[PDB]
Parts: structure tokens; C-alpha cells; sequence
């Protein structure tokens, strides 16, 4: 039962990671979006 | 928790540095790996139309 | 006082830590790591 | 209008100029079958540089369509509903500022948030 | 007057280096040519600070349609992206509920 789950951490794991990343590339392109305006 | 509450700290003085000077521009940037006591941030104050030149 | 951490790291800035007994305005980063720690 | 085609022919100028910068830069590029897509390059590069050439001719002769008044008149010296529209824009475009500012600010909130997670993660 | 052909003239001597049919001929030769090239290229730059400035002070309406074209062009592209960021927004969504 450890290395069952511990295959179920990793995968959630994987998971945040690409969701973290991809939510950074929407946060980096919200800012550049508001910095293309002259603000 | 003084790491936590130093970022917030900076973050309430880098607002209001945005909120009271729009005037150059203001760009904050945060490091997308961190560790637990220090942090590494860039902050970018230049101006609103030529600034690929003031590198 | 019986389950009250009444902390003052600061002069201006001041935390309490509650053994929430129930018997049956919060961060839930420094108690989720903590688990972590006693791991 | 006319000071954006005179702006229009600025940008054109430096178009030319970076143009005869990137061909100074691709053509040192190669000294004497990889030859061949280098050649093809520049010769589209080239055929680019004389559609830009001859549209600079065309702005040139728009922006020199219309000058009477000279030079001289420009030195400062010391001694209309559209401007309703713009009045009222400038503030909506800044409350949109704060508005989206807000937002991101939950966002540095939630970032920070997920930084510590990965920071004791093990 | 004609600035143009005198600044295309030097095109020509910008080939002169490269085009044909004992090195200090060649150094002089893309000096020059160039050195008289932007000097030929920013006058036009302070012509063209003259002929705008001119449509600056003559008329404050050019100043003020332009002042409208960048924005609306601001206008366009702060809401280009912001239901942009809510279709993305939407995105998450479905990519969250994987688990």
C-alpha cells in the first residue's frame, strides 16, 4: 500500500506542478496584457 | 511567519509604490522557485515609452 | 492561559495559537507544514 | 491624421534602416547544398527590400502631398466633444487598472500561497 | 528639399564597398558611405521632429486623434485579452477537476 499511493503523490504532484506553471504563464501574460496598456 | 509577513510587508510597500506612482511604469516579477527564509524578486521602475534603450 | 500561545515577536504585531478543543482570520500553511515536521 | 503618416514614414524609415542592418547581418552570415536556402533567403529578403522601398516612395509623396507653412513657427516660446469622451474613458481605463489590479493582487495572494507548498513539500 | 535621393544616392555607395568587376580603401569605404548614411538619416529624423511638431502646435486636433488612436488601440487590446483570460480562465477549469 506505500508504493501505491506513493505513485498517487507523485502523479497529484506532477499535476500541481503543471497546473502551477500553467497558471504563472496566465498571471506573466495578465501583467504583460495590463503593461501593454499605457497604464 | 516573519518571512511570510516581511513579503507581505514588502508587497504593501511595492503597492503602494504602484498605486501612488503610475508615472515611468511599475513591473514586479517573483521567482517561481523559492525557498523557505529568502526569496529572489525583480522590480522594474522605467519609463513609458523608450525604454528598450535605459538598460 | 490553558491552551492560548499569546505571542508578541513584534512591537506592533501579535499571534495566537489555539488548541481548538471542541470536543465533539487563520493560516493553514504553518499547521499543514507542522504535520510535516512531526513527520 | 497627417502627423500619424508623418509618424508612419519615421517608422518606415527605420524600417529600411534595420532592413539594411539584418541584410549587412545575413549576408556575413555565409563566405564562400546549404548555399542554395541561404541565396533564396536573401532573395526574398531583397524582393521585401524593394516592396518596402517603393511604398516608402509612396508614404514620401502622401506626407509631401501637404508643405506651405515652414519651419522656424516650432520653437515654444514663453511669450471639442471628443475631449468629453476622453475625460471620461481616461478614468474608466484607470478604474479597469484597479479593477484588474485587485485580481492580481488575489493572484499574489494564491502565488504566494503555492510557493510554500513546494517549499516544504519533503 | 528632394532629401530622399540624396539619402538613396548613399543606397548605391553602400554598395560601391560590395559591388565590383589595400584594405584601407574598404574601411573608408563602409565608414563613410555609412557615417554620411546616418547622418543623411537623422536629419530627416529632426525634419520629420520639424514636420510633426509643426502639425503639433498648428492644430491641437492631430494631437488629440492620435491621442484617441492609441487608445482605442489600448482599448481593443485590454479587452482583446481580458475575455481572452476569461475564456482561459475557463480553461482551468476542466484541467482542475481531473482528479
Amino acid at each position: 500500500r506505500n508504493q501505491q499511493l506513493r505513485t498517487l503523490q507523485e502523479e497529484c504532484d506532477r499535476k500541481l506542478i503543471t497546473l502551477r506553471d500553467e497558471i504563472s504563464i496566465d498571471l506573466y501574460e495578465l501583467e504583460e496584457e495590463y503593461y501593454s496598456s499605457s497604464s | 511567519a516573519k518571512h511570510i509577513f516581511l513579503r507581505s510587508r514588502a508587497a504593501a510597500t511595492i503597492d503602494s509604490l504602484a498605486s501612488r506612482i503610475e508615472d515611468p511604469q511599475i513591473q514586479a516579477h517573483w521567482s517561481n522557485i523559492n525557498d523557505v527564509y529568502e526569496s529572489s524578486v525583480k522590480v522594474l521602475i522605467t519609463s513609458q515609452g523608450y525604454e528598450q534603450i535605459c538598460k | 492561559v490553558k491552551n492560548q500561545i499569546i505571542s508578541q515577536p513584534f512591537p506592533s504585531l501579535q499571534l495566537s495559537i489555539s488548541l481548538c478543543h471542541s470536543s465533539n482570520d487563520h493560516l493553514y500553511v504553518l499547521e499543514h507544514n507542522l504535520h510535516l515536521l512531526i513527520r | 491624421n497627417t502627423a500619424s503618416l508623418c509618424r508612419i514614414g519615421q517608422e518606415t524609415v527605420q524600417d529600411i534602416v534595420y532592413r539594411t542592418m539584418e541584410i549587412f547581418q545575413l549576408l556575413r552570415n555565409m563566405q564562400l547544398g546549404t548555399y542554395q536556402d541561404r541565396l533564396t533567403k536573401l532573395q526574398d529578403n531583397l524582393r521585401q527590400l524593394s516592396v518596402l522601398f517603393r511604398k516608402l516612395r509612396l508614404v514620401y509623396d502622401k506626407c509631401n502631398e501637404n508643405d506651405p507653412i515652414p519651419v522656424e513657427q516650432l520653437i515654444p516660446y514663453v511669450e471639442s466633444e471628443e475631449r468629453r469622451e476622453i475625460a471620461e474613458v481616461n478614468k474608466k481605463l484607470k478604474q479597469k487598472n484597479q479593477q484588474l489590479k485587485q485580481i492580481m493582487d488575489q493572484l499574489r495572494n494564491l502565488i504566494w500561497d503555492i510557493n510554500a507548498m513546494l517549499a516544504m513539500r519533503n | 528639399s528632394t532629401l530622399v535621393d540624396e539619402l538613396e544616392s548613399s543606397f548605391e555607395a553602400c554598395f560601391a564597398s560590395l559591388v565590383s568587376q589595400d584594405q584601407e580603401e574598404i574601411r573608408t569605404g563602409v565608414d563613410q558611405c555609412i557615417q554620411k548614411f546616418l547622418d543623411i538619416a537623422r536629419q530627416t529624423e529632426c525634419f520629420f521632429l520639424q514636420k510633426r511638431l509643426q502639425l503639433s502646435v498648428q492644430k491641437p486636433e492631430q494631437v488629440i486623434k492620435e491621442d484617441v488612436s492609441e487608445l482605442r488601440n489600448e482599448l481593443q487590446r485590454k479587452d482583446a485579452l481580458v475575455q481572452k483570460h476569461l475564456t482561459k480562465l475557463r480553461h482551468w477549469q476542466q484541467v482542475l477537476e481531473d482528479i
